[PDB]
């Protein structure tokens, strides 16, 4: 299989900016490549076909080049319904193959995430199970490091992350991170503590109950 | 590139 | 004009098959290579095979080939994917995509259909149990608090939050759906709140589970 690897796999840019995406396949496939943007909940959409040409009523500010191995994609002035993640694939041979897409984000001021803790509900704690959620809320970037400790016991493979897309409005992350003890582990313990670890904080900020 | 062979024209 | 309609979405158990159906309208059907090409959640693009719908010549890709089958029906204008041996890692989203077919070969594909839903999993349909996420005792006075919704343990997706019944929209985080090693799903719906409208102002979560008919509100408030 031919394999294509695009470059960067993120970039972080401003309405205006000019970006360049890179797309190098493991072997030559002339002029047989394609590009594609795809946005979160939507199918890709063609924006380039013979290497360089546009797709119909794909805007002027893409355009594209290469031969062989080594293909680009430029947006000349990034706009933004352009913030999405963009695809090449080639068609020479099978099996067709993607490249694993380049993620375009909103550029903005270094944001720390506000800290909140949640310990389970009375209700839940009927059924068997203790849920513990810690919450970080409008930061940037997305880079981010949480922790759960349980009387000072570091925990490790009980816990589950999501985190949101980038918002319209504000362009910051936010993020939850999930602790899910049984009931029994639960009640043995006192202190619960989520511990946050961000690039917008002075040091990381630590949120937590007692049980109780 | 890939084919499939001959489609209806028209 | 050029239009790709799918089926709706499909739940399936480990071993079970799935008939996927792809309609096209305002163009020839017979004009253009039909691909099928799929997405694992928060994965990449993955290229499945292709059919010629007016011979009904295929190629499909070595990976799936004795598993996948394409078809169509000149008819109905209506392409098939057939996807047999289902295990967890055909869950995904799965689309026909036309090809642009200049001098009949591959060149892009121009028109996607909207895709359809596939889950494979042994769990049965659940509705979620919904458990408040208390705004806490600690507020700032005059800053901002925040509360919301614990959705747990449901199958399959998806869920749909609101506040308010709709009125609450600023400060909302939704959080994608995690898939716990129980087979369940669970996600938390979140909003900041001015710390002083606490008690004053009410704050309850609309949790719609259509798969199981499940319509739950629950009222969030302090403890």
């Amino acid at each position: 299989d031919i394999q294509l690897t695009q470059s960067p796999s993120f970039l972080s840019a401003s309405v205006g900016d000019k970006v360049t995406i890179t797309c190098r396949a493991s072997q030559g496939v002339r002029n047989e490549l394609a590009w594609y943007q795809q946005k979160p909940g939507k199918a890709p959409n063609l924006l380039i076909y013979y290497a360089s040409t546009l797709q119909s009523g794909v805007p002027s500010r893409f355009s594209a080049t290469g031969s062989g191995t080594h293909f680009t994609l430029t947006v000349s002035s990034l706009q933004p319904e352009d913030f999405a993640t963009y695809f090449c694939q080639h068609m020479s041979s099978y099996p067709l193959t993607f490249g694993g897409g380049t993620k375009v984000e909103i550029k903005r001021t270094v944001a720390a995430p506000s800290v909140f803790i949640f310990p389970p509900s009375d209700e839940q704690l009927k059924s068997g199970t203790a849920s513990v959620v810690c919450l970080l809320n409008n930061f940037y970037p997305r880079e981010a490091k949480v922790q759960w400790k349980v009387d000072n016991a570091l925990q490790s493979g009980n816990s589950q992350e999501s985190v949101t897309e980038q918002d319209s409005k504000d362009s910051t992350y936010s993020l939850s991170s999930t602790l899910t003890l049984s009931k029994a582990d639960y009640e043995k313990h006192k202190v619960y503590a989520c511990e946050v670890t961000h690039q917008g904080l002075s040091s990381p900020v630590t949120k937590s109950f007692n049980r109780g | 590139a890939v084919g499939l062979g001959a489609v209806f024209l028209g | 004009q050029e239009v790709l309609v799918q089926s709706g979405a499909e739940v399936k158990k480990p071993g079970a098959s799935v008939k996927v159906s792809c309609r096209a309208f305002g163009y020839t059907f017979t004009g253009n290579a039909l691909h099928w090409v799929r997405q694992a959640p928060g994965q990449g693009l993955e290229w499945l095979g292709w059919i010629n719908p007016h011979s009904g010549d295929t190629t499909t890709s070595q990976k799936f080939q004795g598993r996948v089958y394409m078809t169509r029906d000149k008819s109905i204008n209506t392409a098939f994917l057939d996807v047999t041996r289902l295990t967890s890692d055909d869950t995904g989203i799965y689309y026909c995509a036309r090809d642009k077919y200049y001098g009949n070969e591959a060149v892009g594909m121009d028109v996607w259909g909207q895709g359809t839903s596939v889950t494979v999993s042994s769990a049965s349909t659940k509705g979620p149990s919904v458990f408040p996420l208390a705004p806490s005792s600690k507020s700032t006075s005059g800053g901002t608090a925040a509360l919301g919704c614990l959705v747990k343990d449901y199958f399959p997706e998806p869920v749909t939050v609101s506040w308010n019944s709709g009125a609450l929209t600023s400060g909302v985080h939704t959080f994608p759906a995690v898939l716990q090693s129980s087979g369940l799903y669970s996600l938390s719906s979140v909003v900041t709140v001015p710390s002083s409208s606490l008690g004053t102002q009410t704050y309850i979560c609309n949790v719609n589970h259509k798969p199981s008919n499940t319509k739950v509100d629950k009222k969030v408030e302090p403890k």
